[PDB]
DNA sequence: GTCCGAAGAGATTCAGAG
DNA sequence: CTCTGAATCTCTTCCTCGTGTGGTCAGGAC
RNA sequence: GCAGAGGUUCUAGCUACACCCUCUAUAAAAAACUAAGGACCACACGA
């Protein structure tokens, strides 16, 4: 992963039990863009006539 | 539609009735043409055409021609959707037995033809023959013959003796047996042959011969000559990539039985010999039973992938048949699901939910909306501008779900809190949004949790869900009178941070004009949060009939708890505030709010008091440093004590000194000692370290160190979990249990040392694979549970039945666990619950104990009420509303309606998850010494010596509640006599912890009568003092000569005469059991209370409960007498013991052999009563139940229950429990038929005899006398009168065999029932329209 | 738009004929063409039930009594 | 050693910092941790899990994604769901759920037309899984009637 | 640029995340100091010695 | 174009004792 | 000796959902 | 708009869940439009 400043405070309850609650920062900077690369398989059968 | 459902036996003439066509063709539809064969088990002219209205040539493909057959391809023009009712028979060339009879548990061709089950398989099979009609010949109808044999007979009879073989053969046995006749033989040779086994089995044979022949169904229908197919779209060919069309795994057994009947077809018209058409019927009858069931019988069979074939029971039975799959949890359209997160900005009636999968939700609606607005006019026109979702289609979603309602719902679900409703708010990303409050019930935990959620459409489910589902109204837990909504984790931290005090803060001392003025304070910063201060609050206390009261008053208090003055209304006072306000704090708050203001006012304080908790959590900056979780100094020292006692100990122990045992038991304690002075001082040193300045001298209070603020206010983290954390880890166990010698020094803090860490492991790693395993079981429990007491409904205000339950506080040999103010809260009085006083009603018999009652009860010494519980009540098919008491959901009694079985059942089941899997009596404080069932004897000492074995110590006050019991073990001496009142931290009894005394009821000298030397005892050498202490011989261990007589020890006066116990003319002989230490001689003066002799003297979680309530007899279960009377051993041990009881009055049959391997404490000479342990272990509840009647069964099973969930503090309400045990013992046996139909060992419905009794009382004939049979709830729910409920839950072959011979009918009624056929449930919204159904017929 | 449901079932006090009343009454509301006896505020016919039904004028004898004077005023136009 | 670290870069030895907050502009009090954990990022994303389903295709026992619901297939409410909803009294939601919403398909597709014209009746019907149902355990000699 | 939840800490006893915490802040503490000497030109000698 | 473990619970056998 | 009991074998059920990854499913001969 | 066919487009369009008009044995003045769809086992897991 990455590295980034961290808080340890309840703010406002957005991190209430578990939640992270991340920054615009982080989006703003590309910092956790993640690239994903789908397949999309087509074939081409033996189909009559 | 109908009201009911038929089950029987087809015959061959109604297969054909159903079947469309004969199937002929083991060939499917061709690769090269999609058209299925002419005759296959595809088939358009047999079955439904391929296509709606075109037949499957194209003569007819016009709809114009409707309800023709084709003429050019015999196919009809019908719609396709006919392809999915159509049947089509197999005409088997010969008749195959049925599995689901044959090689079955029922085993109906068994007790059937009265054969063995293996003669009948060989037979079918054609491993041997079996005889018809063999008349002059010495075998008979029903003899089973090998193939030499049947040369041999042939010999001795030609044509006469016949000897068919195969099914056909069976066949022609049921044919000439006929039912009735023979039914009434069998009970002809029922009414003598008293043999209990043959008994039995005839009453099993009797009633399936009578069920048999009164269904109508002939038993020629067993033999199946007549297979019908499913449908063609029941079992179709999916796929076309790879290798085209796969099969379903059904056609292909299809095709099996298609070939096989074929290939004996063609052998019968070419007249092959008769060991290859032997064989042909063989494997024709081994393809019928894959087809059936593949696995029933030998090595199922499989041609496809080495795996065997989903056969037809397959797709019933098990969770992936269609019972459990596809019936009771059909997936549902309009529903989604996301990873769940917190928004703090909904309110308690809300929830997030994207914007993305809202309008792919409400699609019709937005159509809907759409049409109507005229921004389109078809549904295409709709579906492109929802597909492009213009800005026109978001104002008018949110135009939609302004008062809809939708179901979020966890995939987990446990309890009814489970699956709540809210006002869905649209908002933007990609997850839904739960209130935090709301996680607590769902137990949502927002680490990527998934809740489903789904959407009420008809306005009548709307509503409903409004009305039931949503959060606001359903905020009481039905497990308990605690409430579910509560402020969990961060909420409560920041509401401790505000209401708190620390004796110097900026700005203290001042006195402010109301709690807006401390608002503006803090917000100004002029004075800390939680500043002691002196401020204006105005109560409001309603001491009228709904009225308020302004009282104004001066508070010594803190500015945060002046600012949650704002928060609460008006209806509450300050002392609910003025406190720190930690966990248990804020709940009883919310729970007093509940009680007095209702439940607006509820929620209205759930949303702000989450609101300020976070806002002020926030500016609390509640962080975890490191330097916030101290060492204790003064943990190393203790450290360096416990190393040097430890070292000391094993110095010790090398010198020998000490065992190893002993050395392992003492380093463990120690080391145990030194962790609690660890944990004493860490706390001692943590929840003080805030010392502060007052003001001049030094003053220390409670510290505000982050994690002593997150333990201390029940925040997270329990005080055991922050010792182990700080101070000491203490010790932790091998995988077995037992504790390391060495524990784990170090702590989390500082540095954690290797071996530590894998001894950590040891535990972490145990108890994370019992979690999971818990969980697998709880939820199997929780299955059963609900499918136990599904049916169970309240359909009745009252049940007009004086008998309940004697409840008390529960103590047992402890303080008190439940007191009486929780027991019977929220229930309804049985009798007239009196006051101390006699002659004086306290409590009319038929009024809710709510708070009033019970408060008014504890000020006016209450011991003992009567509750009438479910278990108690009468009323057929569901307990009446005051058998119930209060939903405890709501704050009013049970409605009319409502379905506590499966709320109860869930409410057992939940806590599964909470639930793991993996002396001397001494008085406590003041009170009285009072027993019952007590036989003191008064020794000539002078203290008390008690002979009873059931005797209870109890201590009752001054006024008569019971505080502390104890029990009393045989010949204990006691301090002080009955009823006598002792002083407190007193010892009042003790006895010997391996010795039962034979204590002596009258004194005088003693003869060893009926007492061989050397054979009968043994003078064994006294190794200490030297004068030989006898050691009586047991019959069994000793010699040859003295096991005709038994021991025997009895007390002569001065002239020698037989000294009796008076009341009893049986003389005062004491009997001895074996190795019974005997340290006296005969003719020694001994005491009226002196001793005599010297004899030598499990699992507690998830399988508890599962034990428990599957009414498990344990493997070592204590034996109990069910008459009362003399003991007696009546034969000479000859292979076991026997145990012979004689009341005085009634006659004297009984004989018990008790296993020669147990511990008999009641000796022989002793009156036991009707219920009494002769042995010691696990009493089992079946036998509870039948010697001690069903209110002590109840009160067992849920006490058991009760502890094993109080263990881990789970609360849950005894009627949760009471309801199942109603449905548990639900099934009766009867003793004496009477004027009415049952047969003695008949296993019939209790209900039914109950309404049958209570119809026969209306006249002078006598009813039927019963036995309520405890049946556990595996095979309670199993056994119910309707199939499908039993047929849903497990065993779906067994029970399915069942209904089907005996030809039972389903007269639905029930919840589970209903839910299968999908109409209405009778038991809630639907309940109304039930009862109008039920009325209208 | 409204949260609770106690004022509403405190006169229907079944929890349940409240389910039933209420869906008739906004079926009638809904699908037939009665207008809502009591305010509208943009609130769906659910909440528009409850309402009329804390408001002390819609019940299940009203509802019926409702039914009634229909039938009586439908047939009176077909004599 | 990690407070020697710390205390040589001009950082505070306690590991607290006092954080004014983002939105009051006001000094947390109880000054807070601030460090740089090194935060992962899990492969299980949300826009791959966030599914809904209006109606789309159905089975031969008419559930809508049967094995597997990545088809644009409904949710499962499954065993312990009805149990769930039944402990309340939805019979009215129950209903919808397991004839109208998921099974009936006369029945569903008659509550669909009917949706999308603003009147929200329903239909029971017969459950169509039911009829499978009764189906394979009449085609086993076993007689199932619906018998009134 | 994140606020975790203190009171996952306790319950969940992972105290480690928070030396990891004070650990990652020294470094980064470390980081800037020489980033400062580096923005704005020093001479190779005081951070090689630093 | 067409066709050949574990856990319990229950049903069922041995035995061993009258 | 035959029947209450000892054993023996055998069969059903074991959270409920998802994200998904795949693997799999009737020929040549007359 | 319920049993068929035709129409201006684009092979075919008769409510098939489905979109416009005509009549009961005859085919065109006319713009927005179209397809009813798919099973069983092993594995990585996640709450
Ligand atoms: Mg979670």
């Amino acid at each position: 992963g990455q590295n980034m400043r961290v808080a340890f405070m309840p703010w406002n309850g957005y991190n209430f039990e578990d939640s992270i609650l991340v920054s615009e920062r982080v989006v703003q900077e590309d910092r956790f863009t993640t690239i994903h690369i789908q397949e999309l398989a087509c074939v081409s059968r033996d189909t009559k006539l | 539609e109908f009201d009911a459902i038929k089950i029987a036996l087809a015959s061959p003439d109604m297969i054909r009735s159903w079947s469309f066509g004969e199937v002929k063709k083991p060939e499917t539809i061709n690769y090269r043409t999609f058209k299925p064969e002419r005759d296959g088990l595809f088939c358009a002219r047999i079955f439904g055409p391929v296509k709606d209205y075109e037949c499957l040539c194209g003569k007819y493909k016009r709809l114009k021609h409707r309800g023709v057959i084709c003429e050019k391809c015999g196919v009809e023009v019908t719609q396709t959707k006919v392809r999915r009712e159509r049947m089509g028979h197999i005409e088997l060339a010969s008749p195959t037995a049925h599995i689901w009879f044959l090689k079955s548990l029922p085993s109906r061709i068994g007790l059937l033809l009265d054969m063995p089950l293996r003669d009948i398989e060989r037979v079918l099979y054609f491993e041997s023959y079996v005889v018809i009609e063999g008349g002059m010949t010495n075998l008979e109808r029903q003899q089973i013959l090998t193939e030499e044999q049947y040369l041999d007979a042939l010999e001795e009879f030609g044509d006469e003796f016949d000897a068919k073989m195969g099914a056909e053969a069976i066949q022609a046995l049921l044919k000439s047996m006929d039912l009735e006749q023979e039914c009434e033989q069998l009970r002809e040779e029922l009414n003598e042959t008293n043999s209990e086994t043959k008994r039995k089995k005839l009453t099993k044979r009797i009633k399936l011969l009578e069920a048999f022949v009164q269904s109508g169904n002939k038993p020629e229908w067993m033999i199946l000559t007549v297979l019908p197919v499913l449908p063609p779209d029941l079992r179709p060919l999916v796929p076309l990539d790879g290798g085209r069309f796969a099969t379903s795994d059904l056609n292909d057994l299809y095709r099996r039985v298609i070939n096989r009947n074929n290939r004996l077809k063609r052998l019968l018209d070419l007249a092959a010999p008769d060991i290859i058409v032997r064989n042909e019927k063989r494997m024709l009858q081994e393809a019928v039973d894959a087809l059936l069931d593949n696995g029933r019988r030998g090595r199922a069979i499989t041609g496809s992938n080495k795996r065997p074939l989903k056969s037809l029971a397959d797709m019933i039975k098990g969770k992936q048949g269609r019972f459990r799959q596809n019936l009771l949890g059909k997936r549902v359209d309009y529903s989604g699901r996301s990873v769940i997160t917190v928004g703090p900005y909904l309110r308690l009636h809300q929830c997030g939910l994207p914007k993305k999968m809202a309008l792919e939700l409400f699609k019709p609606f937005i159509y809907g909306k759409l049409e109507l607005r005229g921004l389109a006019t078809t549904i295409k026109a709709a579906k492109k501008m929802v597909e492009r979702e213009e800005a026109v289609v978001w104002d008018i979603l949110d135009e939609v779900i302004r008062e809809h309602p939708v179901l979020l719902n966890r995939a987990p679900t446990l309890h009814r809190l489970g699956i709540q409703a809210f006002e869905p708010v649209l908002i933007e990303g990609k997850a839904i949004q739960l209130h935090p409050l709301v996680c607590a019930a769902y137990n949502a935990d927002f680490d990527g949790d998934q809740m489903a959620v789904h959407v009420p459409l008809t306005l009548e489910a709307q509503l409903e869900a409004r009305a039931l589902m949503m959060s606001t109204n359903n905020i009481l837990s039905p497990a308990n009178g605690e409430p579910i909504i509560v402020p969990s984790q961060d909420v409560v931290l920041g509401l401790y941070y505000m209401t708190r005090d620390c004796v110097n803060a900026k700005g203290e001392g001042m006195v402010l004009t109301g709690p807006k003025e401390a608002e503006r304070l803090y917000r100004s910063g002029l004075a800390s949060l939680h500043a002691r201060v002196k401020v204006r609050i105005t109560e409001y206390e309603k001491d009228a009939n709904g009225e308020l009261v302004a009282k104004t008053s001066l508070k010594d208090t803190t500015v945060g708890r002046a600012i949650l003055w704002m928060i609460v209304p008006k209806g509450l006072p300050y002392s609910i505030v003025n406190q720190a306000l930690g966990k248990k704090a804020i709940s009883k708050m919310l729970n007093t709010c509940y009680r007095i203001l209702g439940l607006k006012p509820t929620v209205i304080f759930a949303d702000q008091i989450m609101y300020t908790g976070f806002a002020y959590a926030a500016r609390s900056g509640a962080s975890v440093g490191i330097d916030d979780m101290v060492i204790p100094e003064k943990k190393h020292e203790i450290i360096s004590e416990a190393e040097a006692e430890v070292a000391e100990i094993q110095e010790q122990f090398q010198s020998g000194l000490v065992t190893a045992g002993e050395r392992y038991n003492k380093v463990i304690d120690i080391w145990a000692a030194a962790n609690d002075r660890v944990s004493k001082a860490m706390m001692d040193n943590l929840q003080t370290e805030t010392v502060i300045n007052r003001d001049g001298q030094e003053e220390k209070q409670v510290s505000f160190n982050s994690i002593y603020m997150m333990a201390d206010s029940g925040a997270r983290g329990s005080a055991a979990q922050i010792r182990q954390l700080a101070g000491m880890r203490g010790l932790m166990a091998k995988p077995d249990g037992s504790i390391i010698e060495t524990p784990i020094t170090a702590n989390f803090r500082e540095g954690l040392n290797v071996l530590q860490y894998f001894i950590s492991t040891h535990g972490a790693r145990k108890g994370l694979a019992d979690t999971a395993l818990k969980t697998a079981n709880s939820g199997y429990l929780t299955r059963r549970l609900v499918d136990v007491a599904q049916d169970l409904v309240v359909t009745e205000d009252d049940c007009g039945t004086h008998e309940g339950i004697m409840m008390t506080p529960v103590i047992e040999g402890g303080d008190v666990k439940e007191p009486l103010r929780d027991r019977v809260l929220g229930r309804v009085t049985a009798e007239d619950v009196l006051k101390p006083g006699t002659a004086d009603i306290l409590v009319p018999r038929n009024t809710l104990l709510h708070e009033q009652w019970c408060d008014l009860l504890e000020e006016n010494s209450v011991d003992a009420v009567k509750v009438r519980s479910v278990v108690s009540c009468d009323t057929d098919f569901g307990v009446c509303a005051h058998c119930y008491g209060r939903d405890l959901a709501r704050g009013h009694i049970i409605n009319k309606g409502e379905a506590i079985g499966v709320i109860a059942a869930q409410s057992i089941g939940e806590p599964g998850t909470q639930l793991t899997m993996r002396s001397s009596i001494q008085v406590k404080n003041k009170g009285s010494i009072k027993l019952s069932n007590v036989k003191s004897v008064v020794n000539s000492s002078g203290k008390l010596v008690i002979t009873s074995r059931n005797t209870e110590l109890k201590l009752i006050d001054e006024f008569g509640r019971t505080k502390e019991s104890y029990k009393v073990p045989y010949g204990a001496v006691l301090a002080k006599g009955d009823g006598e009142q002792v002083a407190g931290g007193e010892t009042v009894a003790n006895w010997d912890p391996h010795t039962m005394p034979v204590i002596t009821e009258v004194s005088g000298f003693v003869r060893f009568t009926d007492m061989i030397d050397g054979q009968t005892i043994t003078r064994q050498t006294d190794e200490l003092t030297g004068l030989s202490s006898l050691v009586v011989l047991d019959s069994a261990e000793r010699t040859a000569g003295g096991k005709d007589l038994r021991p025997a020890l009895k007390i002569v006066d001065a002239q020698g005469n037989d000294v009796l116990i008076p009341g009893t003319d049986m003389p005062a002989q004491y009997f001895l059991p074996g190795k019974a230490i005997v340290q006296l001689e005969d003719g020694v003066q001994i005491s009226s209370g002196d001793t005599l002799a010297r004899i030598p003297q499990i699992t507690g979680g998830l399988p508890r409960v599962a034990d428990l309530f599957e009414a498990r007899r344990p493997k070592e279960p204590a034996i109990l007498a069910e008459i009362s009377g003399i003991v007696s051993f009546g034969k000479e041990t000859k292979g076991k013991r026997r145990l012979v009881i004689t009341p005085v009055d009634g006659s004297d049959p009984y004989e018990e052999m008790i296993p020669k391997w147990r511990q008999l404490n009641v000796f022989e000479g002793e009156r036991v009563e009707r219920g009494d342990v002769i042995s010691d272990g696990p009493e089992a509840p079946h036998d509870i139940l039948r010697l001690r009647g069903v209110h002590a069964v109840t009160r067992y099973i849920v006490n058991e229950v009760q502890d094993v969930y109080r263990l881990q503090g789970v609360k849950i309400n005894d009627k949760h429990i009471e309801v199942i045990v109603r449905q548990m013992l639900r099934k009766a046996t009867i003793v004496n038929a009477g004027s009415s139909d049952f047969l003695e060992g008949e296993q019939v419905e209790y209900s039914r005899v109950k309404i049958a009794n209570r119809e026969l009382e209306a006249n002078g004939k006598v009813g039927a006398t019963y036995s309520r049979d405890l049946l556990g709830i595996t095979k309670a729910s199993l056994a119910t009168e309707s199939f499908i409920s039993a047929a849903s839950f497990q065993e779906t072959t067994r029970v399915l065999t069942e209904a089907a011979v005996a030809g039972k009918r389903d007269e639905l009624r029930g919840l589970k029932e209903n839910v299968i056929v999908g109409r209405l449930i009778p038991a809630g919204t639907g309940y109304a329209y039930h009862q109008d159904r039920m009325r209208r017929r | 738009a409204r949260v609770t449901v106690q004022d509403a079932v405190e006169k229907i006090g079944n929890r349940f004929d409240l389910v039933l009343v209420a869906a008739r009454r906004a079926r009638q509301m809904q699908v037939g063409g009665k207008d809502p006896l009591v305010p509208e505020e943009n609130d769906k016919t659910t909440v528009i039930a409850l309402r009329e039904i804390e408001e002390g004028l819609i019940n299940n004898q009203i509802l019926d009594v409702r039914e009634r004077q229909e039938q009586q005023e439908q047939e009176a136009a077909e004599l | 050693e990690i407070k020697e670290l710390l205390k040589l870069g001009d950082l505070p030895t306690s590991g607290q910092i006092r954080l004014y907050d983002g939105r009051t502009g006001e000094q947390f009090e109880r000054p807070v941790t601030v460090g740089y954990m090194y935060m992962l990022k899990l492969n299980h994303l949300v826009d791959d899990k966030m599914h809904a389903r209006s109606t789309g295709s159905y089975s031969l026992v008419t559930q809508q994604p049967l094995g597997g619901k990545a088809q644009f297939g409904g949710q499962r409410f499954g065993e312990m769901e009805v149990w769930a909803l039944e402990a309340y009294g939805a019979a009215y939601t129950l209903q919808e759920m397991l004839t109208v919403k998921s099974d009936d398909v006369n029945g569903r597709t008659k509550m669909y037309k009917n949706i999308v014209d603003g009147n929200h009746q329903m239909e029971p019907g017969m459950p169509e899984s039911f009829n499978v149902l009764l189906k394979e355990i009449r085609s086993l000699g076993i007689n199932i009637e619906l018998e009134d | 640029d994140i606020v975790l939840n203190p009171l996952g800490v306790p319950s969940r006893m992972n105290i480690g995340q928070i030396l990891e915490t004070h650990l990652g802040m020294a470094a980064k503490g470390i980081g800037d100091k020489i980033n400062a000497m580096l923005k704005q030109q020093q001479e190779v000698a005081k951070l090689r010695e630093f």
